[PDB]
């Protein structure tokens, strides 16, 4: 049963192509035009692309009337990043999001110092992770040892995207999904 | 040659899909609608009980009109859905008799038993109903007075027809001082473009509901207020209002503006020009004098702390149906533009005076008799008091709604059903067929509004009825019953008139809702 | 039609039960087809017990496997009512019905009707009836030639066992019914021929007794052993206690009293036993060398037990219905119940009567009789499955061997039965026949039928079925020609045509007869089925 | 003997699959199962019909006595009434009208045919059977025609036409709803001396706007449309300008962006402070235009800005969204003007003429109606429909359907002519068939004598839904047809029906020639496929 | 098998599941009778190809240059 199904589900508008000259036109193009329309989709979703550097008065626009979006539920990711400099966690973070950032732009990244976001914050709780949706906390992560402290990849942080229900597990951006181009190559010879 | 040991049949239908044929659904259909109509049945009169409604999501709802009752129970059967759709149709069209139009629907299905039972299939009851219809419809007509042959006054009529729709509420006793309010109200509006969003009641806790006022003006909630409140005046003498769908925010909604500068004494100039900006907005509309501003998108910060020097009032985040209520009222329309202002667009007020009532802050507008629009602050003791109230006086603005574009007079408790079936008795007698029978059924089921107001009072039903049968046998009209003498007599010299559109809606969707079940003789339910 | 009338059920029709009595013909007939004939291959049958039976009959194989099919229970009661009453024949029925469903069923398929096939089979089968009395060979019994007998015990013995087997239990069987033939001319199998289980040294040390053995011996030490001239008595009284019809209390009045109504308990035995000692008195004479034997139907009480010890009578207790009803052939004597009128004319005589045990139970010998009419046949085995190999092998061959006496025919075999009436099926004028219309193939699909028997004798011994006929069709072209009455065979040794005159392969006449009578009656009635249904309440 | 051995053939195909063969008895497994939606379209038929409730999965109630907006809704299992399903539903997409009489022919001919299996009668004959007799009755109908309409312009001449449509469904309502599809078809069709080459028509032309409440008689004709729908800015003037010359933009009014996203790039602040009023002056070098010719009303599809409405109001011209496309396109052909994605400037060939809009409530929600009075409309037209229930008002909107469906049916095609309704020409049938069996010999005369009995359905079932005795007026009417006077002989709905005959032309009941034949050939085509098979193969679910 | 026929010529897959069926079962008629299944099938390569040197001859040739709508009607219709 699946093996009609990936012909379709597990090849991209770039990969469709490969099928033009077995399968069907019908079979094939009825389904890349449903592809493109998705394509389309995400790039007018792409509102974002680099780190907010906000400020307090705004955080109470820019955090949460985006996690409304739309508000058609068109609801919003939002990272927060109580940043502190002092800290050795906070800069990898830093680095983390505006990696994320260049690809993913349909997912806001915000970034403001821990210092100036709660009185009195506790500097040991620092680096701090805030999830934001249609308005909602959906997590309220502590700081990085359970994504690996110190030790902290790109991989990682990808992989904590997909939990949250910012990214698709099947997305083609994601690196786990994103196999090098050499990779596939040794696949097609060895088959 | 098979496939295999067996081969069990096909069901047609799908399984699990109701089915039956014969009388026996039809009769079912019937005994719906009249086991919903036994919920309303006692609920018609003056005299009558409140039904109290609670739904699976444990809000409390207390009402009196069949309109939202049969709105919150969402009904399953397609036969009982009759009674609730010309319910919301007449509540939707007119606004009275919601009670009254189901008794008449299910009535005539309670008459049409036992002519169901004999051999007589539907096509022929419906026929005579329809027949009767005709017939039914001119005789009201034929019953309407005008009120100018005698050249009365034209403000009493409004408070003779809204006097009436104030029974069976919690009103009653009460109407002396509330019918002024909604006669008043409604004179206001425009009499060519009466509008039904003009007339919006605010649901504002605390207060018993004899302390409301009405006002010419229109208030609309306190909203979120920045720091800046509290500091201006909250009472001026005849303040401009002002009226922006501009959102004064300093890039809140605004898309991201990409900036990209390549010097210092630039960068100077660039975060100067967002002050520069906002304030060049705020002396623009600061030269023109105007009091209130108020806007539907919200104000930004700054603005608070501006208008709160030079004593000029602010507020935003308004819904767009409050806004267009106040536009009605304060004259010139919404522009979106500081520079293209002028003083003619301005509004004006005689009096204008902030208080709080259930600790809630309400801005009132006041002098204003140029005002196309009207409010209603009901104050109630409980939260369904003041929905309760709400309503009814929603449905006593429908009457004087209705009763402004066509002027017909028409008997009241439970007068006109009886003369209109007594028509149909003389008519009756002459036809000599089966149609006969029928426009009796027809006949007996247009007496059971007289019941209701009987037995919800507590006093006998068939010794009364009998007195009006031989009352009605000579020519009289407005021959009815009333409650407070405790016998019957004329209803214009008790002063009790309605509109004939209540009337007439009633017949037709009646007769309408009785075809259309008493059209069919089966309901399939599939899953 | 019947889905809509039970809520429950299975229907077969018009094709899948023509099918399903093919198919289960089919499978069973696989079964059975490697057991017939002489190099055939055993077959053991064990259940859940554990228990172990071996033996070739495909009786005992229908009767002890379970079977669901609706089509083979009539194989089974079929295969099992042919042998109950005529001991042969069991899988050459269901080789019949085995294959003359198949080789009817493609010409179904090609359109013809069931009805005027097994109209064929029917007016075919009176042809067969016809020929069996040209077929047939007359014989008289009063030459008594005992090499006849011989060959025809070999016949089924050689089938069941081997050679060393067939060898030692021939002449068994032989000397058993060389004893049936009388003056009388009566038959008598269950009475005089019996079968009895001993666990002894081995198969191949069975041994024929002419007189009456018994599976019981002296229970006392002092009784005598062995009698050299016993005189046999016969007597169905019980005497033991009995209880007496209500009657209740001894009441005793003093402890005197009490052993003294103790005591009439002997006075109703001892006026029995009194009786056989006045019997006694008569032949008394020559009392060291002759001896006196008492055989009862019923149990004997033990305190009269000492009496028959003292007087040194030998006594035997709890025979059966049967072995009284041999006592009289044996010995001679007659049979007697009462014990008041006796007589020396009814006591029997025994020439030797001795007695061996093993283990703890012991077995009592009867023999050297003056002119015995009835004998036994003590087979020999080691396992419970080889007395049950040899049960069926002595319950087929005696029931073989049997029926040649009852009639002055027999039949040859040998495939020569078969074979006879193919020829005679496919070369007679059919206008002599009352057959017409499509009952041309009727003719070819049974007589095609009856091939299959003897080719399969040889697919257990490996050489090409259709190759060893080919000869054999060649010597029956010019046998008719060359003036020679011979019947033709199946030798499996050498894979060549034989004569069963001389070799001795004989088949009895009621067998070949039943069997086709059986099977076209059972293969007739599940062609003319067209459906298969179950519905009842449980 | 206790468990069966199992179908052998087993291995083949697998469990889900069932074979329901013939000989095992297909046939009279299937024409009866389906007796059981044969009374269901029987007893939905006529003027006396009874309309049937269907609620589908999700909860749509719908109560229609018709035949294909039934079965559309019915989950059926049964493979063999499918073919009766959507041969129902080819007549609602092509003609509209007759699916009753197709779910009722094509059911009673596989039913009358039970005799002719029954006694030993081989199926490819009676295909053979049908499809000669379904010949002989398409020429036939031709000389049975008294109906030859060639003016097909006037009001009264459509009574003939409309009134026997819409007496069908819901007998009681005929003069109102005849006035409101007649008097719709008239601002249909172009005023002109001749109108001929077969002129344009399409179903799309007359459309339904439901209202809740308000009684059937109080309804009216509007040229225009009516949508529910909330003017934004001012209020109209009424009678003041005379005439209002609409654009309708398939863009919005802003300023044009492009696909592609772009975002704002300032260097420096200079263009900081003009950027404010640039965005104002640009849509006033647009707009300003638009306001030059005079263009009181604009339409844009797509959404608004706020910025465009606020220049807008000042200056009094109306907006209005219209969010679906379909209902776009019709606005168009009222003022009579073209779409236009671009903004560039009014011109006066491209603009319409409108001659006064107003707004009010009709049923408590405000809408905007379009109403114009001596203008020129060309396939444009609306029936406001005032009604107790939304159930009811369903049926109507389907029975206007399928009225307006028959002016398809006739200007379509050159000739669209009537026929003598009523249980007249189907008895007519019956006669023609039954001589024309006796001219043939054969073994095939069986199957087109019971062709013939097939066509009783139709004035009996009239009979059974008025509560009349079926061996009484059918065979007197029988005796009428002896002997023009005896072609008009029908059946009588009425207490006064005990003679059993009945006039057509005093109340006009007549049919339509081509939906007949088409009915006729879909049905005898339907009977046709499930006569023809004799296997059928199921699967799991 | 069916497959490859309707893949290349389109017609005559009844014609092959008949086929096999009938050459199992006329071949399993002698497989009972004690025939090995070598010999069976050498028969039926050595009898497939006589039936080429027998198709080749039964075969006749026309000339479609003339294209006549005759013959391509009642062959199309068989
Ligand atoms: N003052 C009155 N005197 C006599 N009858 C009255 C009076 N007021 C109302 N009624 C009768 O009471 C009935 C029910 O009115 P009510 O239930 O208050 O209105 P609705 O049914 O529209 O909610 C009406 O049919 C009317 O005839
Ligand atoms: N030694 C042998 N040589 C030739 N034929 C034999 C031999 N033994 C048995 N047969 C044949 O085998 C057949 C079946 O024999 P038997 O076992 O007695 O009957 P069934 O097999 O039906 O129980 C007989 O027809 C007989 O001719
Ligand atoms: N007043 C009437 N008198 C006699 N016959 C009528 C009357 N009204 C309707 N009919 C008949 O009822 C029938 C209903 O047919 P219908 O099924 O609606 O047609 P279609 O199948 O083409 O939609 C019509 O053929 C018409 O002749
Ligand atoms: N009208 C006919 N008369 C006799 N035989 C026919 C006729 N039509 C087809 N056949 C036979 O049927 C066989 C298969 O033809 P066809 O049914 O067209 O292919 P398939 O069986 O693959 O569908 C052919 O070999 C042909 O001999
Ligand atoms: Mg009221
Ligand atoms: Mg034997
Ligand atoms: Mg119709
Ligand atoms: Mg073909």
């Amino acid at each position: 049963a699946k093996q009609h199904e990936n012909r379709l589900e597990d090849k991209d508008l770039s990969d469709l192509e490969e099928l033009e000259d077995d399968e069907d036109e019908d079979f094939l193009e009825a389904y890349k035009i449903k592809r493109l329309n998705e394509i389309r989709k995400l790039q007018e979703r792409s509102k974002f692309g680099e780190v907010f550097h906000i400020n307090k008065p705004e955080y109470n626009k820019e955090v949460t009337l985006a996690s409304q979006g739309k508000k058609d539920d068109g609801g919003v990711y939002v990272f927060v990043h109580l940043s502190l400099q002092s800290k050795l966690q906070s800069r990898i973070l830093s680095h983390l999001f505006q990696s994320a950032a260049c690809k993913f732009r349909e997912i806001k990244f915000v970034e403001i110092p821990a210092n100036r976001a709660i009185e009195n914050y506790p500097e040991s709780n620092c680096p701090t992770l805030i999830v934001y949706y249609r308005g909602e906390v959906i997590k309220n992560m502590i700081t990085l040892l359970e994504l690996g402290g110190n030790n902290s990849k790109m991989e990682d942080f990808e992989d904590f995207m997909v939990k949250v229900g910012a990214v698709a597990e099947g997305d083609n951006r994601l690196i786990m999904n994103r196999d090098d181009e050499e990779s596939r190559e040794e696949r097609k010879l060895h088959y | 040659m098979n496939f295999g040991s067996q081969t069990p049949t096909i069901v047609v239908l799908k399984e699990g899909t109701d089915a039956s044929q014969g009388k026996g659904q039809i009769i079912s259909n019937i005994n719906a609608c009249v086991a919903v109509q036994e919920a309303l049945k006692p609920t018609l009169g003056p005299l009558g009980s409140d039904i109290l409604i609670v739904t699976s999501n444990q809000k409390t709802t207390i009402s009196n009109d069949g309109a939202t009752i049969l709105k919150l129970l969402d009904v399953v059967h397609p036969a009982a859905k009759t009674l609730v759709d010309i319910s919301r149709a007449q509540d939707a069209e007119v606004g009275d008799g919601t009670t009254s139009v189901t008794i008449l629907a299910g009535e005539l299905m309670k008459e049409a038993k036992p002519f169901l039972e004999e051999g007589i299939s539907s096509h022929l009851i419906m026929k005579g109903y329809r027949k009767a219809v005709s017939l039914a419809v001119e005789k009201i007509n034929e019953l309407a007075v005008d009120i100018t042959s005698e050249k009365s006054s034209g403000r009493e009529l409004l408070e003779r027809c809204a006097r009436t729709a104030m029974s069976s509420k919690l009103i009653h006793n009460n109407a002396d001082f509330f019918v002024k309010m909604c006669v008043d109200a409604v004179l206001s509006l425009d009499r060519n473009d009466l509008d039904d969003k003009l007339i919006g009641i605010k649901k504002i806790p605390g207060g018993a509901m004899e302390e409301s006022l009405f006002i010419n003006g229109v208030a609309f909630k306190k909203t979120f207020s920045y720091a800046g409140f509290e500091q201006q005046p909250k009472k001026f003498n005849n303040p401009k209002i002002l009226s922006l769908n501009v959102e004064l925010e300093l890039k809140a909604e605004k898309d991201n503006a990409e900036v990209r500068v390549e010097h210092v004494e630039d960068y100077q100039a660039i975060v100067d020009a967002e002050w520069q900006l906002i304030f060049e907005k705020l002396r623009q509309v600061e030269e023109t004098g105007a009091n209130i501003v108020l806007s539907k998108l919200p104000i930004g910060d700054l603005a608070t702390q501006f208008f709160a020097d030079r004593n000029i009032f602010c507020a935003g985040r308004v819904s767009a149906d409050d806004m267009n209520r106040v536009i009605q009222a304060v004259g010139g329309s919404i522009q979106s533009t500081t520079s293209d202002i002028k003083p003619e667009h301005l509004g004006t007020c005689a009096l204008f005076e902030e208080m709080q009532i259930g600790s809630e802050r309400y801005n009132l507008f006041q002098g204003c008799p140029q005002a196309k629009t009207c409010t209603l602050l009901l104050r109630g003791g409980a939260e369904q008091v003041i929905a309760e109230v709400e309503r009814s006086l929603h449905d006593a603005i429908m009457i004087v709604k209705r009763a402004l574009q066509n002027k017909l007079i028409v008997a009241g408790g439970g007068a006109t059903e009886m003369e209109v079936s007594k028509c149909l008795r003389d008519y009756s007698k002459t036809i000599a067929g089966k149609q006969q029978m029928i426009i009796n059924a027809f006949a007996k089921a247009l007496e059971v509004i007289p019941r209701q107001l009987c037995e919800n009072a507590g006093f006998d039903a068939i010794e009364i009825l009998n007195k009006l049968r031989l009352a009605h046998s000579k020519g009289e009209k407005w021959y009815g019953v009333v409650f407070e003498t405790e016998n019957i007599g004329d209803n214009f010299a008790k002063f009790v008139w309605e509109p004939a559109l209540v009337k007439i809606n009633a017949l037709n969707s009646a007769t309408e809702a009785t075809n259309l079940i008493l059209s069919v003789d089966e309901t399939i339910t599939n899953k | 039609s019947l889905q809509l009338l039970n809520p429950k059920a299975e229907s077969l029709r018009r094709d899948a039960a023509l099918k399903v009595n093919v198919t289960s013909a089919e499978g069973l007939q696989s079964v059975l087809e490697t057991n017939l004939g002489p190099k055939g291959t055993l077959k053991m049958l064990v259940d859940g017990a554990g228990n172990i039976k071996l033996t070739k009959d495909g009786k005992v194989l229908l009767t002890e496997m379970q079977i669901q099919s609706p089509t083979a229970v009539l194989i089974a009661r079929a295969a099992a009512a042919q042998d109950e009453i005529t001991g042969d024949g069991t899988t050459t029925v269901v080789c019949l019905v085995g294959e003359l469903l198949r080789q009817a069923h493609r010409f179904i398929q090609e359109g013809v009707h069931p009805r005027i096939i097994t109209d064929g089979f029917e007016i075919a089968r009176k042809e067969s009836m016809k020929f069996l009395d040209e077929f047939k060979i007359s014989k008289t019994n009063l030459s008594n030639d005992r090499e006849f007998l011989l060959q025809v015990a070999r016949s089924s013995l050689l089938t069941k066992v081997d050679a060393d087997l067939t060898e030692v239990l021939t002449p068994i069987v032989t000397d058993a019914v060389l004893s049936v033939y009388d003056a009388q001319a009566d038959n008598l199998d269950l009475h005089m021929v019996e079968i009895m289980q001993m666990q002894h040294l081995s198969p191949k040390d069975t041994t024929f007794i002419k007189g009456l053995v018994l599976d019981h011996g002296g229970r006392h030490p002092d009784m005598p052993t062995r009698v050299k001239n016993a005189y046999v008595l016969i007597l169905n009284v019980s005497l033991e206690y009995e209880k007496t019809e209500v009657n209740s209390g001894f009441f005793y009045s003093s402890a005197d009293q009490r052993d003294k109504l103790a005591a009439s308990e002997r006075k109703f035995v001892d006026a029995k036993l009194k009786k056989i000692i006045d019997l006694k008195n008569e032949v008394c004479g020559m009392d060291p060398d002759k001896g006196f034997v008492i055989i009862n139907q019923k149990g004997i009480d033990p305190m009269s037990l000492d009496v028959f010890a003292k007087h040194n009578i030998l006594a035997l207790r709890r025979a059966k219905r049967r072995n009284m009803e041999r006592l009289q052939l044996v010995t001679g004597g007659e049979a007697q119940n009462s014990v008041e009128d006796l007589s020396p004319q009814i006591l029997g005589f025994s020439g030797l009567v001795y007695q061996e045990t093993i283990g703890e139970e012991k077995f009592t010998y009867v023999t050297e009789n003056t002119d015995p009419k009835s004998c036994t046949i003590l087979i020999k085995g080691s396992t419970h499955y080889a007395l049950a190999q040899t049960k069926d092998a002595v319950r087929d061959g005696l029931r073989a061997v049997a029926n040649v006496l009852k009639d002055k025919n027999i039949i040859p075999g040998a495939g020569a039965f078969y074979i006879a009436l193919s020829r005679y099926l496919r070369s007679a004028n059919m206008n002599k026949l009352g057959a017409k219309g499509k009952t041309k193939t009727g003719i070819e699909a049974f007589a095609e039928a009856l091939l299959v028997i003897p080719k399969t004798l040889v697919k257990n011994s490996g050489f090409d079925p259709l190759d060893v006929l080919a000869m054999v069709e060649d010597e029956l072209d010019d046998a008719q020609d060359s003036d020679e009455t011979r019947y033709v065979g199946v030798d499996l040794n050498i894979g060549d045509s034989c004569d069963p005159t001389i070799e001795g392969i004989w088949d009895s006449y009621r067998v070949l007869r039943n069997a086709i009578t059986g099977a076209t009656g059972i293969a007739s009635n599940l062609l003319l089925c067209d459906e298969l249904l179950r519905a009842g309440r449980s | 003997s206790l468990r069966l051995p199992q179908n052998p053939n087993a291995g083949l195909f697998k469990q889900g699959y069932n074979s329901y063969s013939n000989a095992d008895g297909q046939i009279i497994k299937s024409i009866a199962a389906i007796r059981e939606l044969h009374q269901m379209c029987l007893t939905s038929m006529g003027p006396c019909g009874r309309n049937k409730i269907i609620v589908n999965h999700l909860g749509k109630i719908i109560i229609t006595n018709d035949a294909a907006t039934m079965l559309r809704e019915l989950d059926i299992v049964h493979p063999a009434v499918k073919v009766l399903v959507m041969a129902t539903e080819q007549q609602k997409i092509d003609m509209g009208d007759g699916t009753n009489l197709v779910m009722i022919l094509a059911g009673e001919l596989l039913n009358v045919s039970e005799k002719l299996i029954s006694m030993g009668l081989s199926a490819v004959e009676i295909i053979q059977g049908y499809n000669m007799a379904r010949k002989f009755t398409l020429k036939e109908l031709d000389e049975m025609v008294v109906g030859e309409i060639t003016d097909k312009n006037d009001k009264n001449e459509l009574l003939k036409m409309i009134k026997p449509v819409i007496s069908s469904k819901k007998y009681g309502s005929e003069d109102i709803l005849s006035e409101l599809v007649s008097e719709a078809v008239s601002h249909v069709l172009p005023v002109a001396q001749q109108a001929g080459e077969i002129p344009y028509f399409n179903v799309d032309s007359i459309r339904v706007v439901k209202i809740m409440g308000g009684s059937l008689s109080n309804s009216t004709v509007i040229k225009g449309m009516v949508f529910n729908r909330e003017p934004e800015g001012h209020v109209k003037s009424l009678s003041e300008d005379k005439k209002h010359k609409v654009a309708v933009f398939t863009c919005p009014l802003d300023i044009a962006n492009t696909e592609t996203k772009g975002t704002v790039l300032l260097h420096n602040a200079q263009e900081m402070l003009d950027f404010s009023k640039g965005e104002e002056k640009q849509i006033d070098a647009m707009m300003k235009e638009i306001a030059d010719m005079g263009v009181e009303c604009i339409v844009a599809g797509a959404g608004v800005g706020e910025l465009a409405l606020h220049y807008l109001n000042r200056y009094g011209i109306l907006v209005l969204k219209v969010p679906s496309k379909f209902e776009l396109r019709r606005l168009c052909r009222v003022c009579g003007a073209t779409p236009l994605p671009r903004l560039g400037a009014p011109t006066p060939e491209e603009l319409g003429l409108v001659e006064t809009v107003k707004t009010m409530e009709i049923g408590g929600d405000r809408v905007t109606v379009f109403k114009q009075e001596q203008g020129e409309i060309s396939r444009t037209s609306t029936i406001i429909l005032r009604g107790a229930t939304q159930n009811n008002l369903d049926d109507i909107e389907r029975a206007i359907d399928d009225g307006v469906a028959a002016v398809k049916g006739l200007m379509k095609p050159s000739g669209g002519k009537l026929l003598p309704g009523a249980g007249a020409t189907e008895i007519e049938l019956i006669s023609r068939i039954t001589k024309y069996g006796e001219r043939t010999p054969g073994l095939l005369q069986l199957a087109i004598k019971q062709f013939a009995v097939a066509f009783e359905v139709v004035p009996r079932t009239l009979a059974e839904t008025a509560g009349l005795d079926v061996n009484e007026v059918l065979p007197n009417l029988y005796a009428a047809h002896n002997v023009t006077d005896h072609l008009y002989k029908g059946v009588d709905i009425d207490g006064e029906s005990d003679e059993g005959v009945k006039d057509i032309r005093e109340e006009n009941i007549y049919d339509m020639l081509a939906t007949k034949k088409f009915a006729i050939n879909v049905a005898t085509e339907a009977a046709t496929t499930v006569l023809s098979i004799d296997q059928i193969i199921m699967a799991k679910k």
